[PDB]
DNA sequence: GTATGCCACTAGTTATTGTGGCC
RNA sequence: GAGGCCACAAUAACUAGUGGCAUA
């Protein structure tokens, strides 16, 4: 078996990632796997010379307890973006985001049979470290292909269609998509014969539920009331003031007229007929498909989070701010574990809408999130993510869409 | 044979090319004696004109600092070092240190050239006798992490044996360590004597070991217990601002072990430019609170290893203005270590949330020093964390606390309304400023036709938006709705600081705690909205 | 009038000084 | 050849993003 050769871009430099501290139980679960994985020649012990480190956790996996290793590989897949995107790039079928079913299985034990280059094995580098920094911390590379390194579906991306090839033939009418280390199979065909056509796939290459079109935009719906007060319109005003950054023709003119003088907050205050007519716009525009967003391919995709209590959680994926080309409701145990699931929901139908994972903006102190992150994390691939406030009119404003 | 490590320079540099200054001939007598010797026993060879490197001669022979910075980088080792409260008591501790380190590490041989030097002649008429190395040099940058890597693979037969027995590595020391009554320690010690003499590395005897308590890295280890190596914080009637700064170096660091030690009144004092001999008043509450760190310091402490088989406790304590000491233990009263916590300072945050960044910063020490989080004992009742966290926009989790009725508590001083106050005057706030004259006003409009405005000096937008908030407390009843258009100074409201740095906020809070109801409502400026319209016409008539 | 500062939240970076070590 | 190296801390500097405001 030949490698092909990789390379990251000529002005940089190797991944050089901090190891973030783990738990005594997590160590030794990773010193267990590891030396497994050295004993079948997957990986090799390096020695100093290797100034290059990749983090690497320990987390739960295919709803068995038995544990995983997950290597963050994010570091080095930027580094080597132009390998795995721009030379040996998987193509995402616009057709798999209309299929009634998919379901999303692992293929991440085909890579440890393709060799890794040479001369890039040094970049793969990583430590398992030790508790109190009682011992120096045991380093390795890889020798085969790893897991969660996006060069590797690009490079077995040849042989992985020659698997799927024969099947192809037999079901035109399903899709297959690949992203990193899983496969999303597309199928209009009934919940219970596909299940069926889904393992007989599942069976063939061993020899070697999502429903996208449930997904939907749901509209913000306004107050609606029999009397208004002054504070009613002055929370709602804020509010429509703010939403207009998104629908530019929203207007809050007519009920800041009915707010004239210092009135009393609990002042009832009747909604003339240029009022109602302001308001009953405003209610359209919303209830209509937002309009003028699409998808740039050439633009990092974003996903927002706001905790609206109460284990609601409201999201946001878009590129440019106020732009949204998807916005959803995430519902339930404690933050941490709802906010992971939340990301990891976002993240697959991030893949299967567009082929690729959104930058999460995530409303949690960073620290907070490193300590717990791996605690509930199922997925093979990392979500790049940053750490940021909440501004008040935000959850106020999506707090306001329909419920299914 | 100890195996060579292949090291090369970094990409794109040539070795280093540095000149040998003259030298005094007393000097040159002495280099020519060590040099013959270490040529003697191997550790440099003679090189002559095929050699276009140079290095001065210098603890240290040579110095390295040109090579260091053109050589490679390692993944380097002892990026930590343990805390003592992380180890395990032991019956016998015995620290070995290794005689010939690096004279016992073979240089990767094509790396040898660049670490050539020249002992001048004394006239410099002649030429100076040049070498290099063969083994790790004394300040190579490259010589720490490729002789803790041979010493691990020279370990690893050893520690297979002899799973009972723990030994830490630390620069040229070995730190060994068991549950062996002393005379079979011994025996163990011995054998490891004699597994490193195959490979060359030297070690005490029996005779020459020390015996506990050994001095490491600032601490006294015992096999049973630690403590630091005792503070000494000087007595003097005027401190300058180097002074200051030593004391906080000795107060930190006791810390560690010393409960309840407190710093921000002596940090307050390191603020601003000041030249390092400045004398500096002390303010009399850091008089105070240098006094108490006193206090505490002549007692005597001692921290307890860690017994992996009991559960950490973590208890925290409110020390007042921002601060916060906590206490790691596994048996009652007898501590693995303690340490403190303290807030940005400029900033005022609600109490519940600095207590959460104190659980956090414990939190991360305790995975790093025991591999487990613990569990904390908070002075917070269940339901005022329940209250604040579901109330506030950001995500949280501690996995396991309980309430301890240890005062101060932390409770929320107010509550504020949900709804407006029907009955309640209504005020609306604005203020402001002027940024070249820092001028401003603040004032308030009222429902029941009641207006005011004042005139402030040295200020800013975001203090006379605070100031209009403060007046419409000062001048209404115990039931009040209060609307203003900064975010900024409701957040601060809502998110209920601590007693802080401001007077302004601590009077605000003062005045809330006194309201029976309060309700705060935003609206956006410019937006024709009456009351906060007519209530920005007074505030900006001198102003605008 | 877009350009700024003002500070609450979020995230940092390079320097000095100090404590405790090391070379 | 004016000391570097590690952890922690303090200080200063450069801060940047989000938000509402405040003056032009
Ligand atoms: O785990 C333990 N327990 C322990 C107790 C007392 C002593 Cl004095 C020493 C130790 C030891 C160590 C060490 C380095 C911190 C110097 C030893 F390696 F065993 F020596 O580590
Ligand atoms: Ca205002
Ligand atoms: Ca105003």
């Amino acid at each position: 078996i030949e490698t092909v050769p990789v390379k990251l871009k000529p002005g940089m430099d190797g991944p050089k990632v901090k190891q973030w501290p783990l738990t005594e139980e997590k160590i030794k679960a990773l010193v267990e796997i590891c030396t497994e994985m050295e004993k079948e020649g997957k990986i090799s012990k390096i020695g100093p010379e290797n100034p290059y480190n990749t983090p690497v956790f320990a987390i739960k996996k295919k709803d068995g307890t038995k544990w995983r290793k997950l290597v963050d590989f994010r570091e080095l897949n930027k580094k080597t973006q132009d390998f795995w995107e721009v030379q040996l790039g998987i193509p995402h079928p616009a057709g798999l985001k209309k299929k009634k079913s998919v379901t999303v299985l692992d293929v991440g034990d085909a890579y440890f049979s393709v060799p890794l280059d040479e001369d890039f094995r040094k970049y793969t580098a990583f430590t398992i470290p030790s508790i109190n920094n009682e011992t120096p911390g045991i380093r390795y590379q890889y020798n085969v292909l790893p897991q969660g390194w996006k060069g590797s579906p690009a490079i077995f991306q040849s042989s992985m269609t020659k698997i799927l090839e024969p099947f192809r033939k037999q079901n035109p009418d399903i899709v297959i998509y690949q992203y990193m280390d899983d496969l999303y199979v597309g199928s209009d065909l009934e919940i219970g014969q596909h299940r069926t056509k889904i393992e007989e796939l599942r069976q063939h290459l061993l020899r070697w539920e999502l429903h996208p079109d449930k997904w939907t935009v749901q509209p913000i719906v306004l107050p609606e009331k029999d009397s208004w007060t002054v504070n009613d319109i002055q929370k709602l005003v804020g509010k429509l003031n703010w939403a207009s950054q998104i629908y530019p023709g929203i207007k809050v003119r007519q009920l800041c007229k009915l707010l004239r003088g210092t009135k009393a907050l609990t002042e009832v205050i009747p909604l003339t007929e240029e009022a109602e007519l302001e308001l009953a716009e405003n209610r359209e525009i919303l209830k209509e498909p937002v309009h003028g967003v699409y998808y740039d391919p050439s633009k990092d995709l974003i996903a927002e989070i706001q905790k609206q209590g109460q284990g609601q959680w409201t999201y946001q994926i878009y590129q440019e701010p106020f732009k949204n080309l998807k916005t959803g409701k995430y519902a339930r145990t404690n933050d941490v574990k709802q906010l992971t699931e939340a990301v990891q929901k976002i993240t697959t139908e991030s893949i299967v809408i567009w082929g690729k994972t959104p930058k999460f903006k995530l409303p949690i102190q960073k620290e907070t999130w490193e300590t717990w992150w791996t605690e509930y994390w199922q997925a093979t691939w990392v979500p790049e993510w940053e750490f940021v406030n909440t501004p008040p009119l935000v959850k106020l404003w999506y707090q306001l869409e329909k419920e299914p | 044979p100890i195996e060579t490590v292949p090291v090369k320079l970094k990409p794109g540099m040539d070795g280093p090319k540095v000149k040998q200054w003259p030298l005094t001939e007393e000097k040159i007598k002495a280099l020519v004696e060590i040099c013959t010797e270490m040529e003697k026993e191997g550790k440099i060879s003679k090189i002559g004109p095929e050699n276009p490197y140079n290095t001065p001669v210098f603890r240290k022979l040579v110095d390295f600092r040109e090579l260091n910075k053109k050589t490679q980088d390692f993944w380097e080792v002892q990026l930590g070092i343990p805390h003592p409260a992380g180890l395990k008591k032991k019956k016998s501790v015995t620290v070995l240190d290794v005689g010939d380190a690096y004279f016992s590490v073979p240089l990767d041989e094509d790396f040898r050239k660049y670490t050539a030097f020249t002992i001048p002649s004394i006239n410099n008429e002649t030429p100076g006798i040049r070498y290099q190395y063969n083994v790790l040099p004394q300040g190579w940058k490259g010589s720490p992490a490729i002789f803790q890597s041979s010493m691990t693979k020279i370990l690893e037969p050893f520690r297979k044996q002899n799973p009972d027995i723990v030994i830490y590595q630390y620069m040229d020391d070995l730190y060994v360590g068991s549950d062996l009554e002393i005379g079979q320690h011994r025996t163990k010690i011995e054998e490891l004597r004699q597994h490193l003499l195959r490979w060359g590395l030297t070690t005490p005897d029996k005779k020459h070991q020390k015996e506990p308590p050994f001095l490491w890295m600032g601490y006294e280890l015992h096999p049973d217990k630690w403590t630091v190596q005792p503070i000494v914080l000087p007595e003097k009637d005027s401190w300058t601002v180097n002074d200051i700064q030593k004391l906080v170096g000795k107060l930190n660091w006791a810390s560690q072990i010393y409960p309840g030690i407190k710093v921000r009144q002596l940090c307050k004092l390191l603020r601003g430019t000041k030249a390092l001999t400045e004398v500096i008043p002390l303010t009399e509450e850091a008089e105070l609170e240098l006094a108490e760190n006193r206090e505490i310091l002549k007692e005597p402490v001692h921290g307890v290893y860690y017994d992996p088989s009991k559960d950490l406790i973590a208890e925290i304590q409110k020390q007042g203005q921002g601060q916060w000491t906590y206490q790691i233990y596994q048996e009652p009263f007898k501590n693995l270590k303690t340490g403190k916590y303290a807030r940005m300072r400029g900033a005022h945050t609600n109490d519940v949330k600095q207590l959460t960044e104190a659980v956090q910063k414990i939190t991360t020490e305790s995975i790093v020093i025991w591999g487990k989080t613990p569990k904390f004992k908070l002075p917070i009742q269940k339901e005022t964390w329940e209250t604040w966290w579901t109330e506030y926009w950001q995500a949280t989790w501690v996995p396991e606390w309980e309430f301890v009725n240890t005062p101060p508590l932390v409770k929320l001083w107010y509550q504020l309304e949900k709804e407006p106050i029907v009955g309640a005057e209504t005020f609306y706030v604005d203020g402001a400023a002027s940024r070249e004259t820092k001028l401003g006003k603040a004032g308030y409009v009222t429902n029941k036709g009641r207006q005011k405005v004042v005139t402030l000096t040295d200020t800013t937008n975001q203090k006379t938006e605070l100031q209009a908030i403060h007046l419409a407390l000062q001048d209404s009843g115990l039931e009040v709705n209060i609307v203003t258009d900064s975010q900024y100074a409701l957040g601060i409201i809502q998110a209920q600081p601590d007693q802080s740095e401001s007077e302004l906020v601590n009077q605000i809070i003062e005045q809330l705690i006194k309201k029976e109801k309060v309700y705060l409502a935003w609206v956006p400026a410019h937006k024709g909205i009456g009351g906060n319209e007519q209530v920005d016409k007074l505030v900006s008539a001198g102003i605008r």
